[PDB]
């Protein structure tokens, strides 16, 4: 699991792999519905859809 | 990248509209039927 | 300092003018014999409207 803070691994002698996350393939652009909720749980799970 | 940092008061397109839509109050109405109710009230209620 | 001192005075004459006017609230209605005027309390409300 990455987290919003990167994510470090390193195998063997090479070189350590550093990782980071981003704002997924899907969400819910701007559109007609509400559908702003999966792209708002894109940036910032399981919190900000508390002060909804 | 870091330098796309992202606080909290952020904007779409439509979501403020929403908001705004959705500030959409009627407690100052009722207020209003509070104030009518204190000035008829006004008949005897006029000091405190 | 004298631009606040100036200023001050014009609160003065406002302080001059309201005591002025709740003293001409009174002389129409000191206790008239009558003492019951809605009529100029219901309008008015400077202050101690609650005597009739």
């Amino acid at each position: 699991t990455v987290p919003t803070e990167g994510l470090e691994v390193t195998w063997g002698n090479n070189e350590p792999y550093k990782y980071w996350p981003q704002m997924s393939t899907n969400g819910t652009a701007h559109g007609h519905p509400h559908e702003i909720i999966l792209y708002y749980y894109e940036l910032y799970p399981t919190m900000t859809v508390v002060i909804v | 990248a870091s330098h796309t940092t992202l606080g909290v008061q952020d904007i779409s397109t439509t979501a403020m509209s929403w908001v705004q839509k959705i500030t959409g109050g009627v407690g100052l109405i009722v207020a209003v039927a509070a104030l009518i109710l204190i000035v008829v009230l006004c008949v005897s209620f006029s000091r405190h | 300092s004298v631009a606040s001192f100036v200023l001050l005075s014009m609160v003065g004459t406002a302080v001059g003018m309201c005591v002025c006017a709740r003293r001409r609230c009174i002389t129409p209605y000191e206790l008239t014999p009558g003492a019951t005027v809605p009529f100029l309390l219901s309008l008015l409300c400077c202050v101690r409207t609650t005597k009739a």
